[PDB]
């Protein structure tokens, strides 16, 4: 069951969470 | 038909749409331009530093 | 009746600084130096506006 | 004053760390 | 099973100084600034080699 379970900390990623690059907006608010 | 239809939807067609590339989406905010610590220093005196 | 009065010029200032490694790494929101300069200028503008 | 630290948790960025795009190697070891 | 890891960058440095009159006297072994730079580079090389 490969899935991304809403994990934010990069050092706690497991399973499908490790196959995730960050999505960050490039325009400051 | 005795119920609603497509034309009765308002907020769903007005909110802007953006594409997501993950299950977590990050963004950055700017809150302050600096601390409020006084601007007057005196003649020939180096002013203090500040951080946003 | 006549009178003579005087006014004294006052001084304002602030300091901003950035470490050398901060300029060498990738930045998400453009040049850090320009952003800091803009932040300092806006903070000074607000301080002068409130001191007036 | 504005410096880039060693923070890894995205929610703990406070200073110059908020300006850092993550650097990830795209090869799996 | 998968995992994620991080590595932290560190900093190394050294400082060299030469007085003004020393730069005006005649030298028997060429320019002195180049000698100081060479000594600093070799010292840094040794420190890095043992820190590795």
């Amino acid at each position: 069951a490969l899935e991304a379970g809403h994990t934010v900390n990069p050092l706690d990623l497991e399973g499908g969470g490790a196959f995730r690059v960050e999505s960050l907006e490039r325009s400051l608010h | 038909n005795l119920s609603f239809t497509d034309q009765h939807i308002k907020f769903w067609k007005k909110i802007p749409k953006q594409k997501a590339y993950s299950t977590v989406e990050q963004y950055g905010q700017l809150l302050d331009y600096g601390r409020s610590q006084g601007a007057f220093v005196g003649e020939g005196v180096l002013p203090d530093t500040n951080d946003s | 009746t006549y009178a003579r009065k005087a006014a004294f010029v006052k001084f304002l200032g602030t300091t901003r600084e950035v470490t050398h490694p901060m300029t060498l790494v990738n930045s998400a929101f453009g040049n850090v130096i320009a952003r800091q300069n803009k932040d300092g200028i806006l903070w000074m503008l607000k301080q002068i506006e409130q001191a007036l």
